[PDB]
């Protein structure tokens, strides 16, 4: 139980460790607590990450919706929860993703990747700003 | 200013019905009475990173008919990108300090879009980017259809051949779907089918389309029969069984066609259209090519002139 | 928080706890794991800490840690009890986790597992590839 | 069984001073008294995945002098590894069900060691693995140094040329370092210096060694001048300045040479030894090549025949 | 003379059930009791016009175990056929005046049969002719199936991979079909199916066979799982979708396998057999390769030595 910072809860099993790398969260001097494969009332098993005196970038919260849709982000101040929400999915994601179209110009050239995001049913679709192709976020997140 | 002044022309997806009608109206007028000095004092880059006959030559001729000058290259092998390792980005960054507009064709999808990020106030015209988009082809196609059919709505359109890699039919299907009551017939091998993203767009607008395994199934029904070439230079090796034209149109297959039906093809053709088709009244792929001049003149005039009166 | 049974890797120097998770693939399990990063120590000042339930490390596995966290303490826990304490001693070899930096080594092209002999050289640790026999500082030998 | 019976012969670093002397002692004997049938009923694979003249032909000649048969290849291009994508491991896995020993040369370091992990009870003899080890070169070299100096202890040994990539001098330096009181002079361009693992090993045994920029410094004190070829096929493009022999020995460089001193070279030479050296009494590289027969006979004998020859 | 004395060995389709058993019976004997001099004073040509590791090296090894000498080439590029334009017929016409038997592998179907028409009284043994026949592969295969199943009758045999171009399975299926009550499962991409002349032959003998789309269906009932490599060097460019192994056997696929079942593969494998299979007790492809020595010894014995070995 931290005093001030962030608690990312309801992370799906085997995802917790990824977020640590991808967001370089452990590259800090700030105290960190992590629980992997924790028992969950609503999930059975879950991962959990606590970071003191630290808050996510909008960059980091935007990406979080893809990685872990059902995850909750808690902002704590003075030993108390102050902000609690499911991370809001954006419509553009820059830099982190790689177009799975191998003949996309985005592979050879000094530009940041960029995708337009939408759809429900099952997977969510990412449309490359460059080649205009659209893919399931399953195929894309298998970078 | 006209709606297309100083605009990049990358993808049909960014153009409205009105935008397309404007180019078509402007093309009609320029064909009727030429404006040989309309683009005087303009210098335009023609940068082709892959092969072209029709697109580059009609573009450059169109520039000259309007009085502009042309610089560029038809091969990248002697640019600094070809010999000194220069990026496309830097290439666009310097050329855009020289010219008033850039026409570009490139083997990678997205190259034209990327170019707009480095060309500042200089308009980019996509002459083709990989198997993605071919907007100026669609402009001439629409013009030709308009010419021969008197309309762009309520048509029966068959597209045949390599629909997967045909940037021509990606752009053309999108354009025709901005009009009302068109019906589409897709005749393609499975491995080279029309991509799902095009189909989904048709579904969202409530446009009828169906799949057919032969031309004869629809011959009596079609106003436009749009043939394509297998894009061998884009096939994955796993798709090499499709290199040969699966559907071959011959003069004899036209016996039950509508009288007004026209056979289109963005060209070049390999074997998908037999030479005995050329003399029939349905062949119109060369007149179609011919129309590249008026559509490309129109596009150039609209992008580089605030407004014109004609 | 305290575990009933498994291994607790205490006294991991700062910024190392995460590498150890990545390198020895410690998170590739359904077992409950608990991690503390940047904890106060006093013996070390700042430290990392890894608890893994129902999981045990052989002396050799404990030894592989010597390259990264030599002053670490490995506590074997059973029935809420510390039933054994051990410290990493430099191992003779390190297998599988590292990749030989010689591009012309047969180990890259063929279906074998990597392997290096470990020796103390000056104030460094030198790794000799079993296959190509070239020797490198541990710093320049990457993982995977 | 003799100490070397059924042993893999991969690296000098795995052998002891006693093993080396054993080979030499056996070589002496078979030279004096050939045993043309010692290896009758053996079949031995000769597998060369990069080029060879001396090593392959002398090994095969050794096999025939002892009565063994020979199978293999001098080129990997027509093996199933060359044309059908087969791994080296699978290649060794099948060959080791055919023959009684495998002699192999390969362009990647570690190849011989690998084969050892798939060859079961079939011994592998390393005819050279990339720039790593060349143990049978060292055996003949030692035999030659012994023949011409009367000893292998307390010698002054210069090694000249490409020391970084010379598998010959990696093996030979490690071997001489197993004997007492030898002294080393290393004459190399800085870019192709003797690797640090060799130098450390020498320091550990308190063996004296130093670097020199010319042959002339040490000419007066050397007993063995071991010249090498720049290993151009191993060089990184960044090391292409060193392709040309930096040190050329000519007959006039030998004025201050001890009468006992021999010039050795594992061969082939390019220009690092001028032809005028060939006629001088210090030249011994051809005699050296010939000693390959006796060293390689001995090695085959000890590995394939359980009893000490006599 | 024994039934196979001085016989050409071209196609399994030319041999009877008795011939095959004869080879196998001779193989058993020579393995138990080697006759190192049975072919003393024979010289035998080993002529390989396409790539080989197992077939060529085991044949040559067999020749040496029996005391014969060996001449030939592993590459046609330095024959007068390779450089001076000589026909295969003339090549066989001269070689057949030198040697006592000709072992040949060639990339064109029918080559072995052709050589037979120019070789006079010199027997030709087919080490593989294009995608047609591989009779000595079948001999070792049968020996292996016999060794591990105790019989060649009433077996469940799956063959997986490229059946259209697999000379191995053309020969092997024809051979097993000469025995009673065997059952076949063919697991191939449709484009590389077992040819119709094999299937017709089976129907004529009332042998049961069926097609399957996965290994898992038949895993429970198979005694022999015969995996093959996609023959990419034989493939038409139109078949390039099948280059990648469509069926990959891994150790986990073997859970429901009978304890007696063996996995065979004529080798080389690419990825159709994952390396984790190597350690499981079903893996027998390396043991299989080793049986090549005994099958090929036996064959040489019977063709070159008039009396039945015993
Ligand atoms: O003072 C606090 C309060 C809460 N937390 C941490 O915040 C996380 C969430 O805070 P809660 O514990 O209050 O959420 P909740 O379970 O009651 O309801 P759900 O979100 O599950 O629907 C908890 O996992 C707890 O570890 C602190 O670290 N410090
Ligand atoms: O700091 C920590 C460490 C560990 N845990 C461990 O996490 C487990 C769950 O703690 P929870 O507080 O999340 O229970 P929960 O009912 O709210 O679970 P949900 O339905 O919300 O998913 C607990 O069993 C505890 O052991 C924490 O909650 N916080
Ligand atoms: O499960 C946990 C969680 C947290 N911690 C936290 O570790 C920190 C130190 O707790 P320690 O128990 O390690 O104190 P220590 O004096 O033994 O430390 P050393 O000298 O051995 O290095 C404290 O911040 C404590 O809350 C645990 O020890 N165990
Ligand atoms: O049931 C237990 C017992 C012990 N532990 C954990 O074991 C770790 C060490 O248990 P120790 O009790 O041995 O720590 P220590 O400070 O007394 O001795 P040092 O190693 O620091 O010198 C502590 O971090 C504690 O959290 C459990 O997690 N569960
Ligand atoms: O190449 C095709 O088949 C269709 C289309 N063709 C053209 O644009 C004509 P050209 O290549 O001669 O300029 C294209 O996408 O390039
Ligand atoms: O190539 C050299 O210069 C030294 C050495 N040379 C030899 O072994 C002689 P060969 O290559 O003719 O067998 C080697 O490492 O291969
Ligand atoms: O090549 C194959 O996959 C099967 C078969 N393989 C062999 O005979 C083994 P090798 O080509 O090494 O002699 C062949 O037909 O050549
Ligand atoms: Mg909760
Ligand atoms: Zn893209
Ligand atoms: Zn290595």
């Amino acid at each position: 139980a931290i005093k001030r910072g962030t608690v990312i809860d309801h992370i799906p099993a085997q995802i917790g460790f990824k977020l640590l790398s991808l967001f370089k969260l452990t590259e800090t001097d700030q105290r960190i607590t992590i629980g992997l494969n924790l028992p969950s009332g609503e999930m059975g098993r879950k991962d959990l990450i606590k970071i003191e005196n630290t808050f996510l970038s909008e960059d980091q919260v935007d990406q979080l919706a893809l990685y872990a849709p059902q995850a909750t982000v808690n902002r704590i101040d003075n030993y108390e929860v102050v902000g609690k929400s499911r991370p809001s999915l954006p419509e553009r994601i820059d830099n982190v993703l790689v177009c799975p179209n191998s003949n996309c110009i985005s592979h050879a050239e000094p530009v940041s990747s960029s995708f337009a995001v939408r759809k429900r049913a099952n997977d969510i679709a990412l449309k490359c700003k460059y080649c205009e192709k659209e893919f399931s976020h399953n195929v894309v997140l298998a970078n | 200013a006209n709606p297309l002044y100083q605009k990049h022309i990358i993808s049909i997806n960014d153009l409205s019905r009105d935008d397309l009608n404007l180019v078509l109206a402007t093309a009609a007028k320029l064909k009727a009475n030429p404006q040989p000095e309309l683009l005087k004092h303009k210098v335009i880059a023609s940068c082709f990173f892959e092969a072209s006959t029709r697109t580059r030559l009609s573009f450059e001729t169109s520039m000259h008919r309007l009085g502009a000058s042309v610089v560029g290259f038809s091969d990248s092998a002697n640019t600094s990108l070809g010999k000194k390792g220069e990026t496309l980005a830097d290439t666009i960054s310097v050329i855009s300090t020289y010219v008033d507009a850039i026409v570009m064709r490139h083997p990678q999808e997205g190259a034209a879009r990327l170019a707009t990020e480095f060309s500042g106030n200089v308009p980019v015209l996509n002459a083709g980017d990989g198997s993605n988009q071919h907007p100026t082809q669609t402009l001439l196609d629409l013009f030709t259809i308009q010419e021969t059919q008197g309309r762009l709505d309520n048509l029966h359109v068959a597209m045949v051949g390599d629909l997967k890699y045909g940037r021509t039919v990606h752009s053309l299907t999108q354009a025709l779907a901005k009009f009302d009551g068109n019906r589409f017939y897709f005749i393609a091998p499975d491995a080279l089918a029309m991509p799902q993203y095009i189909l989904d767009m048709l579904d969202e607008k409530g446009i009828a389309w169906s799949l057919h395994s032969s031309i004869e199934e629809v011959m009596a029904e079609v106003d436009i029969l749009y043939m394509t070439r297998v894009q061998k230079e884009r096939l994955d090796p796993s798709e090499y069984a499709n290199v040969k034209a699966q559907f071959v149109l011959r003069a004899s297959d036209l016996h039950n066609a509508k009288a007004n039906m026209k056979v289109l093809h963005p060209l070049p053709r390999v074997d998908e259209i037999a030479t005995d088709v050329d003399k029939t009244p349905h062949a119109w792929y060369f007149q179609q090519a011919g129309n590249g001049i008026f559509a490309r003149q129109a596009l150039l005039a609209l992008v580089l002139n605030r407004d014109l009166v004609l």
